DNA sequence: TATAATGGGAGCTGTCACGGATGC
DNA sequence: GCATCCGTGA
């Protein structure tokens, strides 16, 4: 058991799903420019589209792994429960996915790159917001967890 | 922990408090830890 | 969670005093008002009419009978003043009290249930038996 | 006897004086030269007990053959110095002052 | 002076450590063990003279008047007691380690 | 895990009672210098030194094994404390 | 060796000087090189100009000057002094009545000088002033959280420069102003400014319903005088409304430049936002006897305009980097200097009253003490003044580029939520999104970007290349975020033929938002990806292949790298590892062209073109703040011709001018016997054999002999009751000899201190009588080696009293320092990490024969577990390993820039070229494929790694291109059942080491009051058993263990003594007693006049003090 | 009021508070004895109340009294009793304890579930009194004092004392703890196995309970003294004796990572 | 020990929640 | 009956 850069296997289905999502995106933009749907509905439709796309490429990764390379290290570690989960593997092989603004709002454009392909400085910068927000969330969470724990201990101790 | 009837003298309250508390740092479409404290 | 919630429901509020010395709106433990009510109802006196009262863990922990636990939790000044005024006695029921005092906690090997257990070998047991049989 | 209950209650001025081994009349702590405690001060040995075990200030009675004996010279009882963690002093106020705990 | 709260890093030099107290206890016990190798009289002379009893060191006239002998006699038996102590010490080498 | 810990947990109505029993027995063995033991010379717990096998200095192991044998009687109010102490001191001087 | 660099991106500009944020700031603050008459009004000059003239006799300021440092930096470090320069001020005391003028230059004390590298030396210790990010002064408009359709206007000046005025529109309709928690109608203040209903009506009348809310008849009825008195009555209740007092207070609160200062940046921001011009930094003026408005009316107008919905008026983003600025060293120091100067001014004004009103000189009138006290306070006890991190040059370099939101006049950690911690869209090119601490400080402590630089106003700017038409110029423009939002900025990787954009569609940014744009729409373009990330972050190769959370740890841990004796630059670099060694001044270079005259270990002598002979001393084995040895070694030889900027000596943690934070090792990624389980690491003993990861560490010990009332402390070789074996390595003076090996318990410095007077116990009387030996007058206080420490003594420094050039603190006769060094080999428990955030402690060291090895017989070095890779999502280490294998067999290193890298195909190429050398050698040597290689190939083609039917060599090459090789288990000899990734990885030994962290205690020192054990390793303290540990023992139900923790093991005196005695006697431990800290609790409750009684079952009092506290 | 290492003096804030109180009190008594006007007496009494307040609880009412040249509020009795650093939480509900140690954890695969790798020196210091007793039993030292003075210097330590140490710790267990302790399994009992090196070796299966990994985490060792404490640890607190979560009832120590992967 | 002199100066600001008492 | 400040806690 080892890990090479090729052990993260980009499915052939990826490009297909991406192109489909692209033409769908174009259709939505066209539907917007003709004044059929508002900015809100357009944004929501784009987000939903990219979410479903993400699910599709994930399933593509795991199906390709199951059928073609059943002993693939990432696949084995994920399946056995030794390490990793479908989403992280998806980030390694399929797309990184949608990222959110500091305001919680999600960017219309997703990160099409994987960690095996490597990201672009703009994509990396976009992801950094989420990462930072996560770290801050954790740090701020531990304290409240401890305080609550102590409250419970004090009320239940006798 | 022993999968058998609890021994008399076991401190229940502390085990309860700890059992609820320990996963707390893991709590994250979800209300989460603030909801827990709210309750 | 049922344990904690159980500690949350611990208190009740008096709707009517009945024949007791309690006051309307006064808050006290359910156990105490039930003992009081069974003492009054066996005395042939009008029992206390009360109401279930739910308070959060912090208030419930600060409302405990032990003033050592309450003082070691939070609001030390408030707790200690009310306790000193009341001339409260801490019966050392809980764990925190005995921890502060540095005694043996009333749990595990410190539980009165398992604490007084004795151990003896059959030889000594029989010798003592014969000793007590000759008296 | 074994400890069972622990009681807390308000302390009367008479009780506070009953605890006290003497009144501290001076803000002084220790002497700026000898480093020994000042008399009627916060660190005074006449009030709170001896600095050294079974030995008075001036050193007239230096051993345990005298215990409970208060020296006539320095006025320091000869006992275990551990009592300096125990014995209370007091300060008599010219005017009554409210305990802030029962006010604020 | 400077404020202590600026105190948790400051050791207590006054109270004896467990090691020191244990050493003093073993010292007293070993001393009694060595004094048991004398007669009760010549041991009592040393105990009275060095202040192990009553805390005060008694003069030769006081120990002599207590036992009912001459001060020369009490000084002499004190000397022979100390001598037997020195011999027993040279032999067993027990009390050397307490000399620091 | 401690050898035969499950049977030991089976002996008592509460695990803490087991703990109390083992501890008290171990204190008995320590105070009386193991010569009050219910174990036969071949049942004695052994320890490997550079010299060879010696008696296990650990009184708790001894107490647990003794407990496993069934030659120990435990419970509450078996005998007044002073009487037990003095009788044990009579049978096994210190 | 050969260095092959990749990437197509050509940066038009080099990285700016990295320490400039410190150096240029302080330089601008002091103006020491500027002739006094030519000094601009800033910094120290601004402080003097702001404080003076002191009006009351009139004392005025002329000019100041800074002399030369009394001592060099090294000597300051040696003698525990401060590197500083004397500050003199020429003052002329003028009597306006007489006309009398007495002029003199007064000495105001010293000011700390900054070293070349941007740090300070305070009391012998190297320190760094961290820049502080805060909200920029100005006028902001933020949405009122309560009333949605309403807004809050906030006027913010500099910290401690005066109050925050809040303009708000109340529900009743009247406009309210808030100062010092007090709220009053703004109309009154407007009347004080001299405004009339006519002027307000015509000015603000455009916005319909608000002006009527501004209208109050009673206010306009009274003149500005009565309105002023009224306002003073509103602000200052109980204070008699004397007119002069009202004028003084109101002027002092608003118009006073002395008491009230908006930033120069605040001034600019106000002028820009409101669209006005300020005559000064104050909200108003006192002119011709009355008050004249500056700020308030434009802000009120803007507020009403924003509320009305008038186009062109926006709410402000306070997290925007246009609204947030940076206070550098110069500004903080200038602030504290201004405070001290103000206090000195108070002293002066007080001195102008007492004494003789006739004869006075500037010297008599000025007490410098408050100023000295202020500056010293700042450089010593401030939060922004931090102990310098010297661990490696990059440590300090990063430390100087730190940006903190904490400190005086800044956020509390608990005051900081998500918003402050977040990465703003304006952080691009300015504040690194990657490198921030992992913990509570996350987002509060940050790092300056590589190309980022702070302007004169305090805002961070980032460079952008101008694009005119479709052509990209070479001119760069540094922009503030506010200015950045104005244009459309293309990415740095956008395709280029010559200076023209080669793409039909480019990726750009508009207000931070990503957008696809045509080349005609491209106004500017990024300079380089490097500008997005900090220095440490830019040192991580294949950064685009690493998850941000792990890259954070990579950055952070690069700072923790220990300098190694054999330290070498990484085989895969980012190209920044040279410049970093340049800007951090550890490494030595040649000033001009010339020939090296002399080469020694101690020094290097160079003869330049000028003919002048310059001698450079080398720092050898100098102890840094963290104990890591800072030492320079010569990289040149006698007679070698060198140019300008050529390397002379290599600094600590640098190899031939390149940054070396660790070593390149041969790593195999594979699980090994659970020894690498959970991030643990297995290493080869070969590493210890060839001294890889071996580092020198120096510790400094210190002792003082002082004067006592019981007699002097003496440092001597005569120590009571000690043998010669103990005194062996001590010289005649009592100091340990240089070169001796000291272990725990050994004596570094002999010392004797007169015993405290005590009566010997009867036991001691009898003992003394028995052995016939008098008790010595002195006791052994000698400084000894602490447990777990030791080494070879490399230095001794002795400073006595009466000897020339030295004066100690009062009472101290002498001081002795002993410097002890040790050579630390890598060992189990030491922490290793790579640049990608993979960190682990070494859990096993195997012999060479147990190590997995290549078929040619070459064993690996480090064995990493692959389980660390997928969850952590850092793939950069993998690629680094592959290219490291290629570089291993090709005998070469590489430069892969950030985000413009070496990509997969090129690495495949290099790997092929490597395989030719790895295999073709074997085939030429007369060896065919191994049987085990055949089996491994069978399983590999079962895995789908190699195409079936090809020759063994073709399949082995197919594996090699995947970076995988055949590996034989050293124990069995049998191969691993599959091909394993093996290659060269750059791994560092982190500052966290077991030798430092291992601690154990039986019994030891106890605290004074609580009588509980002390804490920390240095004090030989015990481990803290807290509330949570008590909860653990309780939940377990172990009563006696817990009681042992609460009593016998801590704070129970009788209990612990009896326990130790029982254990050493072989007895079982005795029943515990009352904890002393409970007694302390009781007595502390008694001092609060609360009686605490311990009672029995009979409710009868129980005395735990045992009659000692009762009369 | 105590003299520190450097001959300098350090003192508690309670002293300065008491001095304030006494000075204002005495000045009050003198002002009364001299028959001062009602204004002065009023002011003095008010200052006396302010003083008593400052003594008992500082900052409670009005501006907190600070030492000259400092913004740091003095520490009153209330500030000593309450708070996270207060007497109760800091010194009562928890304490720093003797017979304890700390070090960096490393994974022993070879350990049985009930075992932990314990560095020689650590155990030598932790079990030190027992070691003194054993050394006095055997011929290593004349007595306890000699043995301790022998162990004081590291170069005076021979090879027999290690064997004696092995005799000492046999059958006994130690408690390993990792912060934060989030449940009762944050502390567990293990049979110590003396190992060369400065690192504590921890069994893999318990890593999930402590939430411990090998990236540089550290643990603390505690040595239960009495036969009672030792019985508690060996029975109730032993690692092999708790295999299931007290929370969910599910298995706590179970195959993970490498183990699962291999199987 | 004797000209006469007669109300003080810093605050300092991006936390969250419920328990009071006020008191709008 | 409901808005208005303050006090204590990590
Ligand atoms: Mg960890
Ligand atoms: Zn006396």
């Amino acid at each position: 058991i080892t890990i090479g850069i090729d052990d993260a296997v980009i499915p052939e289905e990826k490009k297909q799903y991406l192109e489909e999502a692209d033409r769908k995106l174009l259709q939505i933009e066209q539907a917007y420019e003709m004044g059929f749907l508002t900015d809100r509905e357009r944004y929501d439709q784009i987000l939903q589209l990219w979410t479903e796309t993400t699910e599709k490429v994930t399933q593509a990764v795991f199906k390709n792994f199951e059928e073609n390379y059943p002993f693939n290290p990432l696949y084995v570690m994920a399946q056995s429960g030794a390490r990793g989960n479908p989403q992280q593997i998806r980030q390694l092989c399929g797309l990184r996915g949608l990222m959110q603004k500091p305001s919680g709002e999600t960017f219309e454009v997703p990160v099409r790159s994987s960690f095996r392909e490597g990201l672009t400085v703009l994509e990396y910068f976009i992801s950094s917001h989420g990462a930072r927000k996560g770290g801050a969330d954790t740090a701020l969470r531990t304290a409240d967890s401890g305080y609550l724990t102590r409250k419970l201990v004090d009320v239940t101790h006798e | 922990s022993m999968a058998r009837p609890v021994s008399i003298g076991e401190a229940v309250g502390i085990v309860a408090a700890q059992s609820i508390g320990e996963p707390g740092t893991q709590l994250t479409i979800t209300q989460g830890l603030p909801r827990v404290i709210e309750l | 969670i049922e344990i904690v919630v159980r500690q949350m429901m611990k208190y009740v509020e008096v709707t009517d005093p009945g024949d007791s010395r309690l006051l309307e709106g006064q808050v006290l433990e359910k156990w105490d008002v039930e003992a009081l009510n069974e003492r009054l109802i066996a005395e042939g006196k009008t029992p206390v009419a009360w109401k279930p009262l739910l308070m959060g863990v912090t208030k419930s922990a600060l409302s405990t009978k032990s003033w050592l636990s309450a003082a070691s939790f939070q609001n030390t000044t408030h707790v200690l003043t009310e306790a000193a005024i009341a001339g409260k006695k801490d019966e050392l029921i809980g764990l925190k009290e005995n921890v502060i005092l540095g005694r043996l906690i009333p749990a595990g090997t410190g539980s009165d249930f398992v604490r007084f257990t004795q151990v003896v070998d059959q030889k000594t047991l029989k010798a003592i038996e014969e000793a007590r049989k000759e008296a | 006897k074994e400890v069972r209950k622990v009681r807390i209650a308000l302390a009367s001025p008479e009780k506070i004086r009953s605890w006290s081994y003497g009144e501290v009349e001076k803000p002084e702590t220790i002497n700026y030269r000898t480093l020994k405690p000042e008399r009627d001060g916060l660190f005074d040995e006449r009030i709170f007990g001896p600095i050294k075990d079974y030995e008075c200030a001036c050193g007239k009675y230096k051993r345990q053959r005298f215990e409970g004996k208060v020296c006539e010279r320095c006025g320091v009882e000869v006992t275990k110095s551990i009592v300096r963690r125990y014995r209370m002093g007091h300060i008599e106020l010219a005017t009554p002052a409210a305990h802030i705990w029962f006010v604020k | 002076p400077v404020s202590l709260e600026t105190g948790d890093f400051i050791p207590d030099e006054h109270l004896p450590s467990p090691v020191d107290a244990a050493t003093q206890s073993l010292l007293s016990e070993e001393l009694e063990k060595a004094l048991s190798k004398l007669s009760e009289r010549e041991a009592m002379v040393l105990k009275l003279r060095k202040g192990l009893i009553d805390g005060r060191e008694h003069t030769l006239e006081e120990v002599g008047a207590f036992f009912g002998v001459t001060r020369e006699r009490i000084r002499q038996i004190e000397n022979k007691a100390l001598r037997k102590l020195k011999y027993h010490e040279s032999r067993t080498r027990k009390l050397r380690d307490f000399l620091d | 895990a401690e050898p035969g810990i499950d049977k030991l947990f089976g002996m008592v109505d509460s695990k803490y009672r087991l703990t109390v029993v083992v501890a008290k027995r171990a204190q008995q063995l320590l105070r009386h210098g193991f010569k009050n033991t219910v174990l036969e010379p071949e049942e004695r717990p052994k320890m490997q030194t550079l010299e060879g096998l010696f008696d296990d200095p650990n009184a708790v192991t001894w107490a647990m094994k003794e407990l496993l044998t069934g030659r120990l009687v435990f419970g509450e109010n078996l005998v007044p404390e002073d009487r037990l102490q003095k009788e044990m001191e009579r049978l096994y001087p210190v | 060796m050969e260095i092959k660099r990749f990437g197509r991106i050509r940066e038009v500009i080099p990285l700016p000087p990295l320490t400039e944020i410190q150096v240029e700031s302080y330089r601008r603050a002091l103006q020491a090189d500027v002739p006094p008459e030519k000094r601009e009004n800033v910094g120290i000059q601004a402080a003097f100009r702001e404080t003076f003239p002191i009006e009351e006799l009139v004392l005025d300021f002329l000019e100041y000057r800074l002399g030369e440092p009394p001592f060099p930096q090294d000597e300051c470090r040696e003698k525990d002094l401060t590197y500083q320069a004397p500050l003199y001020a020429r003052l002329q005391l003028i009597h306006k009545d007489t006309g009398l003028i007495k002029e003199d230059e007064v000495f105001l004390g010293h000011i700390p000088l900054m070293t070349e590298d941007g740090s300070f030396i305070i009391n012998g210790a190297d320190r760094v002033i961290v820049s502080q990010i805060h909200r920029s002064p100005g006028v902001y408009f933020t949405p009122d959280p309560a009333r949605p359709g309403r807004y809050i206007a906030s006027i913010i000046p500099l910290p401690k420069r005066g109050p925050w005025i809040d303009l708000e529109v109340e529900p009743n309709g009247v406009v309210s102003m808030k100062v010092n928690k007090r709220k009053f109608p703004l109309v009154l203040l407007l009347r004080v400014l001299g405004y009339d209903q006519e002027t307000l009506a015509r000015e603000l009348g455009a916005y319909g319903e608000l002006v009527q809310g501004l209208m109050d008849e009673s206010v306009f009825a009274m003149r500005p005088e009565e309105a002023l008195i009224r306002l003073f009555t509103l602000l200052r209740p109980g204070d008699p409304p004397k007119r002069d007092k009202a004028v003084a207070y109101v002027y002092g609160l608003i118009a006073d430049p002395r008491r009230y200062d908006l930033g120069e940046a605040g001034r600019y921001k106000a002028e820009e936002k409101l669209g006005i011009r300020l005559s000064g930094r104050t909200l108003a003026r006192f002119e011709d006897g009355e008050f004249k408005d500056e700020v308030f009316l434009p802000t009120l107008r803007y507020l009403f305009a924003l509320t009305a919905g008038v186009p062109g008026h926006e709410v402000d983003d306070i997290d925007h980097l246009g609204n947030r600025r940076i206070r550098t060293v110069g500004e903080l120091m200038t602030d504290q200097f201004r405070v001290g100067l103000a206090r000195l001014a108070r002293g002066v004004r007080e001195r102008m009253l007492m004494g003789s009103e006739d004869s006075l000189t500037p010297a008599k009138l000025v007490n410098s003490r408050p100023l000295e006290a202020a500056i010293r306070e700042f450089f010593s006890r401030s939060q922004l003044s931090q102990f310098k991190d010297e661990t490696n040059p990059l440590s300090s370099l990063r430390h100087k580029r730190r940006i903190s939101a904490l400190g005086p006049g800044g956020l509390t950690r608990e005051r900081a939520g998500f918003d402050v911690r977040d990465v703003h869209r304006t952080h691009y090119g300015r504040i690194c999104p990657v490198e921030t601490p992992e913990g509570a400080n996350i987002g509060l402590i940050t790092s300056l970007a590589a190309y980022a630089r702070v302007d004169e106003l305090g805002f961070i700017r980032t460079p952008y290349r101008r694009v005119v038409g479709g052509v990209v110029t070479d001119e760069v423009v540094y922009m503030t975020a506010t200015e950045e939002d104005r244009y459309t900025i293309a990415q740095a990787n956008t395709p280029l033929e010559g200076n023209r954009i080669a793409a039909e569609r480019v990726v750009a940014r508009r207000k931070g938002e990503p957008v696809i744009v045509s080349p005609e729409e491209v106004e500017f373009m990024d300079v380089s990806p490097k500008q997005v990330f900090s220095v440490n972050t830019n040192l991580i190769p294949f950064l685009e292949h690493d998850d941000a959370n792990r890259a954070l740890m990579g950055s952070n841990m690069q700072t923790q790298a220990v300098p190694l004796i054999r330290a070498q630059a990484p085989v895969v670099m980012t190209g920044l590892e040279e410049r970093v060694v340049r800007d951090s001044l550890a490494a030595l270079y040649a000033e001009e062209d010339g020939e090296v005259a002399k080469v020694d270990g101690n020094r290097i002598v160079v003869r330049y073109e000028d003919g002048r002979l310059v001698e450079y001393p080398l720092r050898r084995f100098y102890r840094s703040n963290q104990g890591t040895a800072l030492d320079q070694r010569p990289r040149v030889v006698v007679g070698q011709r060198v140019r300008k900027g050529d390397l002379l000596a290599d600094g600590p943690a640098s190899e031939n001018g390149f940054l070396a934070l660790g070593q390149n090792v041969l790593v195999a990624i594979m699980p090994f016997d659970g020894y690498n389980f959970e991030d643990a690491i297995v290493i080869s003993e070969e590493l210890l054999k060839r001294d890889f990861y071996t580092s020198i560490h120096i510790e400094r010990y210190e002792i003082e002999a002082r004067d006592t009332k019981l007699g002097p402390e003496r440092i001597t070789r005569d120590i009571p009751h000690l043998s010669e074996a103990a005194l062996r390595d001590l010289d005649e003076e009592g100091v340990v000899r240089i070169g001796a090996e000291v272990k725990p318990g050994d004596i570094l410095v002999g010392r004797t201190s007169f015993k405290g007077e005590s009566e010997p116990t009867p036991e001691e009387r009898l003992l003394r009588s028995i052995f016939g030996e008098k008790a010595r007058d002195v006791k052994d206080t000698s400084l000894r080696v602490p447990p777990g420490e030791g080494g070879i003594v490399v230095r001794t420094v002795r400073l006595r009293r009466g000897d020339p050039g030295v004066e100690l603190k009062p009472g101290v006769r002498e001081v002795v320092r002993v410097y002890v060094a040790q050579k630390r080999k890598l060992q189990v428990g030491d922490k290793l990490a790579n640049r990608h955030g993979n960190k682990g402690v070494v859990a096993k060291i195997l012999p060479v024969e147990d190590m997995p090895h290549l078929p040619d017989g070459t064993p690996v070095d480090v064995i990493l577990n692959p389980l660390g890779v997928p969850s952590r999502m850092n793939l950069g280490q993998i690629l680094e390993t592959h290219l490291g294998l290629a570089g291993y067999f090709l005998g070469q290193r590489y430069i892969s820039p950030i985000f413009d890298g070496a990509k997969e195909p090129e690495i495949k190429e290099l790997l092929a070229q490597a395989f030719e050398v790895y295999f073709g050698k074997r085939k030429g040597e007369g060896f065919g494929v191994d049987k085990r290689e055949v089996e491994v190939l069978r399983r590999a083609e079962k895995l789908g790694l190699v195409t079936p039917g090809k020759t063994p060599e073709e399949q082995l090459k197919e594996l090699f291109l995947q970076g995988k090789v055949v590996l034989y288990d050293g124990r069995t000899g049998e191969p691993i059942e599959g091909p394993i990734v093996v290659g060269q990885m750059f791994i560092m030994k982190l500052y966290h080491m077991v030798e430092d962290k291992m601690h154990a205690r039986s019994t030891g020192p106890y605290s004074l009051i609580t009588q509980q054990p002390l804490g920390g390793k240095a004090q030989f303290g015990g481990q803290r058993f807290g509330e949570m540990e008590v909860w653990a023992l309780e939940a377990y139900g172990a009563a006696h263990t817990l009681q042992e923790m609460l009593t016998l093991k801590s704070d129970d005196i009788e209990g612990r003594n009896a326990a130790y005695e029982a254990i050493i006697k072989g007895e079982d431990v005795p029943e515990p007693s009352v904890p002393e800290s409970f007694r302390v609790l009781v007595k502390e409750l008694q001092a609060l006049a609360l009686d605490v009684q311990t009672l029995d079952e009979k409710d009868n009092p129980v005395d735990i003090f045992e009659g000692l506290a009762s009369k | 009021m105590v003299q520190v290492d450097g001959g300098r003096f350090a003192t508690s804030d309670l002293n300065d508070l008491y001095r304030r109180l006494i000075n204002r009190n005495n000045r009050l008594k003198k002002l009364l004895a001299q028959g001062a006007p009602e204004i002065i007496i009023r002011n003095e009494k008010r200052m006396l109340q302010e003083a008593v307040d400052a003594l008992l609880d500082n900052g409670r009412r009005g501006a907190p009294v600070t030492n000259p040249g400092s913004d740091r509020p003095l520490r009153s009795l209330t500030d000593i009793l309450s708070g996270k650093q207060g007497r109760f939480r800091q010194n009562l509900l928890g304490k720093r304890v003797d017979y304890s140690g700390r070090s960096v954890i490393v994974v022993g695969p070879q350990l049985k579930l009930h075992q932990c790798g314990l560095p020689k020196r650590m155990a030598l210091e932790l079990f030190k009194p027992f070691l003194l007793k054993k050394m006095e039993e055997k011929g290593i030292a004349p007595n306890v004092k000699a043995a301790r003075r022998m162990l004081e210097r590291q170069r005076d330590i021979k090879d027999e004392v290690w064997d004696a140490l092995e005799e000492v710790i046999h059958g006994k267990v130690v408690l390993l703890n990792r912060a934060p302790t989030l449940h009762r399994l944050g502390i567990q009992a293990f049979q110590p196995v003396l190992v060369e090196g400065q690192s504590i070796q921890l069994h893999p299966l318990v890593c999930e309970a402590f939430n411990a990994d090998f990236d540089g985490d550290q643990m603390a060792v505690h040595v239960p003294l009495s036969s009672f404490a030792q019985a508690e640890a060996r029975i109730q607190m032993l690692s092999a004796h708790n295999l299931l979560s007290p929370a969910s009832g599910e298995p706590l120590a179970k195959p993970s990572r490498d183990i699962i992967l291999g199987l």
